[PDB]
């Protein structure tokens, strides 16, 4: 009923700032000083490689519904991304955009934006959590294909048309943007590395995977060429709607945030479609270090829950490796999934061993006879051989979550290992280095075993602990067990 | 429970 460009921005986000003197990150978690600075159209760079110029597209891709979900969003940074849909967008490809408002605290955040140009808005009479809520809104939506986007993006340019031809050409693949950077601190827009793709440890957390050398050299070989991802980068993607109905939505006892885009990832891949990052979609997004808003329930119950609804339904016996990094898991409650398990049968799916051999082979996994396995942590530091080889001594540096010099297993002979190198103690004195030596079956100063619940790392035989009070010194040591912060260490995965 | 981590790696090579 108003052009976004008329839209009153100063009066919309004017009663809601920061007051004086007042903590510009309390509400949200980034600075809504920043965010409310900027115009609702501010510009920003185009990150995209220069080949993204050269596409042009059909007017007949089909048009979409945006469903944005909210729950207390500052105004400034809901406005923006609305704003951005409608300006970056060719407008006869927008049908809609659906603000789900999960229950924020004023009703008016959502109900003000009602008066623009294409926007429904939707609220909720209580909180549901994003898959909910994103479930109404797409109930809801007029048009063929989906897009989701969080509250706080700025869509850039012809970030659209990509992601819709891909799915117009394949209703089964599901299909993101390059995620952009917008800091939390300062609200510049950058691009991050496209190297970067979603993956996870079996702790089942996100995380951004390094490519590996031949995929990366086949990115360079097509920088514009859709990249498959074993996992999507939440929850920022398109979908052809009746694609997102056949395969079941999402699983409506999933709360809050969390798990989500884990289980969808799996049941896209293990039921016939695909993902991909689509490099000449580019859509900015405000990264934070914290949830701003509670989780009913608690924040660690809801995540194990939803978490379990998804290994539960599509794991298969790799469900264990879970448990093993998560056994604190095997105590939540995680209520009936028969639906989601007769879901997975009408669709004829894969097996997991198939996700993993044919979508996410970098994921390692433990061999059938390991006792333990990852990485081995004292508190945010990990074992690391610092890139040495034989002779060499081991260190600890910053946990990264990327393998490589961090990948350990304790074996069944009680060895701990990396690739052919073995743990060794070459001098049983108190104090002496140990070193990275060639993997002996039956080398006594190769074993070792976990001790005091699986918190220590004892030399097997011996009253000697792993201790890293050396590690300024040249590396970790031996020491005489005792109570000591030196010597705590622990495998993500107890077997 | 973190929220999704802005996208970096480890800046050494294995
Ligand atoms: O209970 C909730 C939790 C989250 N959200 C929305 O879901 C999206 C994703 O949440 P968030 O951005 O906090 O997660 P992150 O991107 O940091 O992982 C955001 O638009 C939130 O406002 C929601 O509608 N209800
Ligand atoms: C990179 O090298 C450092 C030491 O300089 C660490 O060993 C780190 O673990 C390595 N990164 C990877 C991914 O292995
Ligand atoms: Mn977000």
């Amino acid at each position: 009923k108003v052009r976004w460009p008329d839209f009153n921005q100063e009066a919309y986000v004017g009663g809601t700032m920061v007051r004086s003197g007042q903590d510009p990150y309390a509400r949200n978690k980034f600075n809504q000083v920043e965010s409310d600075k900027l115009r609702m159209d501010r510009a920003i760079p185009d990150t995209r490689h220069d080949q993204c110029q050269r596409k042009q597209w059909r007017v007949d891709l089909p048009a979409t519904s945006v469903v944005i979900t909210f729950h207390n969003e500052a105004r400034s940074a809901l406005l923006r991304t609305v704003v951005s849909v409608l300006k970056k967008s060719p407008p006869h490809l927008i049908k809609e955009i659906i603000l789900v408002d999960d229950y924020s605290n004023d009703p008016e955040d959502g109900a003000l934006l009602g008066k623009i140009e294409k926007v429904r808005v939707l609220r909720n009479d209580r909180r549901e959590g994003l898959m909910r809520s994103r479930v109404r809104g797409a109930d809801a939506a007029q048009a063929k294909v989906l897009t989701f986007l969080d509250s706080h993006c700025e869509c850039n340019e012809h970030w659209l048309e990509p992601l819709l031809e891909r799915v117009a050409e394949d209703r089964t693949r599901v299909v993101s943007p390059i995620i952009d950077v917008i800091n939390m601190d300062n609200f510049q827009y950058v691009g991050a590395s496209a190297d970067l793709k979603g993956g996870f440890d079996w702790n089942l957390v996100f995380k951004w995977d390094y490519m590996t050398p031949e995929q990366r050299r086949s990115r360079q070989g097509n920088p514009v060429a859709p990249i498959k991802t074993p996992m999507i980068a939440g929850g920022l993607f398109v979908m052809d709607k009746f694609y997102f109905e056949e395969l079941g939505k999402y699983d409506m006892m999933m709360d809050v945030w969390g798990g989500e885009n884990l289980e969808i990832s799996f049941r896209v891949w293990q039921c016939g479609g695909s993902l991909e990052i689509i490099p000449c979609s580019r859509v900015g997004h405000v990264f934070r270090k914290q949830h701003p808003y509670t989780f009913p329930g608690g924040s660690g119950t809801v995540f194990a829950r939803n978490t379990r609804r998804a290994a539960e339904v599509w794991m298969d016996e790799y469900k264990n490796f879970y448990y093993a990094a998560v056994p604190s898991a095997r105590n939540v409650p995680y209520g009936n999934i028969q639906s989601r398990l007769e879901l997975r049968k009408k669709l004829s799916c894969k097996p997991f061993k198939w996700y993993l051999e044919n979508v996410y082979p970098e994921l390692r996994v433990p061999d059938h006879q390991d006792i333990a396995f990852g990485a081995l942590q004292q508190g945010t530091n990990c074992l690391d051989t610092l890139g040495h080889f034989a002779d060499g001594v081991v260190g600890v540096y910053e946990c990264h979550n990327a393998g490589g010099n961090q990948e350990w297993a304790l074996t069944k002979e009680k060895s701990v290992k990396h690739m052919d190198l073995c743990l060794t103690v070459v001098d049983r004195a108190p104090g002496s280095l140990i070193k990275l030596q060639g993997c002996r079956e039956d080398d006594s100063r190769q074993k070792w075993e976990q001790i005091e619940g699986n918190s220590k790392l004892r030399h097997v035989g011996s009253n000697l602990c792993l201790d890293s009070r050396t590690a300024k010194s040249g590396g970790l040591s031996v020491e005489v067990c005792g109570p000591a912060l030196s010597q705590q260490w622990k495998f993500t995965l107890n077997l | 429970t973190t929220p999704s981590p802005v996208p970096t790696t480890s800046t050494t090579s294995a």
